[PDB]
């Protein structure tokens, strides 16, 4: 691409990942920040990995502003430099950061309606993210937030077939993963999401699970235990087990007690048992809880 | 239901419709390539389906390494002794692109009977990755015949399996199907395999979603239903022995219509 190390100035680490370290640095040219994400070829006996083969094909195409762009890509042989526009904070440092003061609805609102316009955009594109959690989300200081971190992203076919199952960060996992189904596809997404808008309103993850079976039976403890009624097909599931306690559904004001109605209904669609009857990004852009949204920016410094 | 994506299907097919034009090869590439021809390309991507048969691979990544080979051949002039290299390293660039489990790279240098060391292979994956500038989301012709699946009323896994068995062999002759985009393969491909079978045609759902129509797919229609007619014939024959298996039911066996009344 058009670009080379020698224009970065580093400034500091910000992250780290399998891949390697993220850097902040600086274009001595132009003045942009950017975060430098480093992968190390030479600790590969196989070549390029095929987290990156997926995050710089995938990024390339998806060009929209509640996604991180991808700048560049410099590509020598001992390492791969991935060239990202920068941005100051993770949504899960600014929900800490916001522990005892909360974050404002206005912001609540803006974040999720952002966050739902990158996801349909993706979507759009047949991508599937597939690890969506706040530690994922960007923030600037201007009012944006954007979907990162696509090393666990996939580009999909209509219908789906089987893709890998080992997949979404447990506490953000979607039932359908957890019960072994043989499909899943753009409705994981949204449980994310939804999992993603509850923690802002709470500042704390709604289905904290220390396992898979704990995962599943604290969302069955919320939300109730699902039957055929409410999704067919449920009790035919591979992990599904007819000795699977049989959970009530408590009154869904009590799930995120300071939700308002608006707020409450598409909590409740982004978290439909059945994926077929689950909300989908774009649709959730007209919801009700959204006519008087606004880009505020964030209320404390990054 | 939300496995067809039905709020997303339309926005997809279109995004595809214009990323095939930008993901397609140059028609003319092989006049330019001095040392290899059609026909060793008919042999290299005969030998690619052995090895998606060999290791289990998705169909789907078999047409993508073919998109990369293609793409890469038109723009880089290749010896014959090399050609092989080229190949390997697009079935490990779609193998890691598309496979859940894709083989190792050990693997890929062992299918090559060590003409190839594993330092080659590596090679080669990183220069296919700078020419084509890591764009490998490419629509393929499955992409397309699973969605135009989605039409038939109702399903028939024969119409199925031998759509996706007519597009495979369009992926051995660059001459003619290098100057056909993968939608309208897959067009031709799904009308073919549906008068086989059922005696049904190109329906009007599809005219609807892609616009093309009969009269729109007749050339690669023509072109489609001469390579069937010959397919018993051709020197490459890994895609009949791959059609046979029970997995594609056995729908090369199947005889190709005399005719097609168009
Ligand atoms: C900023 O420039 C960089 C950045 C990283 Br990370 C590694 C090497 C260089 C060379 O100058
Ligand atoms: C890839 O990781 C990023 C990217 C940006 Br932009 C800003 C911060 C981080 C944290 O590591
Ligand atoms: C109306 O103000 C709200 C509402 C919710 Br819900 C969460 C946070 C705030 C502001 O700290
Ligand atoms: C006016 O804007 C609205 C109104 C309603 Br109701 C729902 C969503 C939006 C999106 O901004
Ligand atoms: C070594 O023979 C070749 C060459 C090419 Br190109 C493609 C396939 C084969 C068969 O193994």
């Amino acid at each position: 691409g058009p670009g080379s190390m020698e224009n970065f100035q580093k400034v500091e680490k910000i992250g780290e990942g399998t891949y390697g370290v993220v850097y902040k640095a600086r274009n001595k040219l132009t003045g942009e920040v950017v975060a430098l994400k480093k992968i190390r070829l030479d600790t590969e006996t196989e070549g390029v990995p095929s987290t990156a083969i997926r995050e710089i094909s995938l990024l390339k195409e998806l060009n929209h502003p509640n996604i991180v762009k991808l700048l560049d890509v410099i590509h020598t042989e001992n390492k791969l430099y991935l060239v990202f526009e920068f941005l100051h904070q993770d949504l899960k440092k600014f929900m800490d950061a916001s522990a005892l003061t909360g974050i404002p609805l206005p912001l609540i609102k803006s974040y999720l309606f952002q966050l739902l316009q990158g996801l349909a955009f993706c979507h759009s594109h047949r991508v599937l993210h597939r690890d969506l959690k706040p530690q994922n989300l960007l923030i600037n200081t201007e009012g944006a937030i954007k979907l990162a971190d696509f090393g666990l992203a996939r580009a999909f076919g209509v219908p789906v077939r089987t893709y890998t199952h080992e997949v979404v960060t447990l506490w953000y996992r979607a039932p359908e993963i957890l019960l072994g189904c043989k499909y899943y596809s753009t409705a994981v997404d949204i449980w994310s999401l939804g999992c993603i808008f509850a923690e802002m309103v709470t500042r704390r993850a709604l289905f904290p699970g220390d396992s898979e079976i704990d995962q599943l039976f604290r969302i069955f403890r919320t939300l109730g235990t699902p039957d055929e009624v409410v999704w067919p097909g449920v009790t035919s599931m591979p992990d599904y087990k007819p000795s699977f306690p049989k959970w009530a559904r408590q009154d869904f004001s009590k799930v995120v007690p300071p939700l308002d109605e608006d707020g409450r209904s598409l909590l409740s669609q982004m978290l439909h048992y059945d994926p077929n009857k689950r909300i989908s990004a774009k649709a959730a852009l007209a919801h009700p809880f959204f006519q008087d949204v606004t880009k505020p920016v964030p209320h404390l410094r990054l | 239901g939300v496995n067809e994506v039905p709020d997303y299907h339309e926005d997809i097919h279109t995004y595809l419709r214009e990323m095939e034009v930008k993901c397609k090869p140059k028609v003319g590439y092989m006049k330019k390539q001095p040392d290899i021809t059609n026909s060793m390309r008919a042999i290299l991507v005969d030998w690619l389906v052995e090895v998606g048969e060999e290791y289990k691979l998705q169909n789907e990544t078999l047409h993508l390494a073919v998109n990369y080979i293609d793409r890469f051949l038109s723009s880089m002039s290749v010896l014959r002794g090399k050609l092989q290299l080229v190949g390997t390293a697009a079935m490990l660039l779609a193998s890691k692109f598309e496979e859940i489990y894709p083989p190792e790279v050990a693997e890929f240098v062992y299918i090559t009977d060590d003409t190839y060391t594993k330092k080659q292979v590596l090679r080669m994956e990183h220069l296919v990755l700078k020419v084509l500038a890591f764009d490998l989301a490419a629509p393929t012709i499955n992409q397309f015949l699973t969605q135009y699946f989605l039409h038939q009323q109702p399903a028939n896994c024969k119409v199925e399996s031998l759509a996706m068995f007519l597009g495979e062999l369009s992926l051995i002759d660059a001459d003619p199907y290098l100057k056909y985009l993968p939608s309208v393969i897959a067009a031709a491909a799904f009308h073919l395999a549906l008068y086989t079978v059922t005696g049904q045609s190109w329906p009007e759902s599809l005219v609807q979603k892609t616009g093309y129509t009969l009269e729109t797919l007749k050339p690669c229609l023509l072109d489609l239903h001469q390579t069937y007619l010959r397919a018993p014939q051709h020197a490459q024959q890994s895609i009949r022995e791959k059609y046979k298996n029970s997995k594609y039911h056995g729908v090369s066996l199947l005889n190709p219509p005399e005719t097609l009344n168009v």
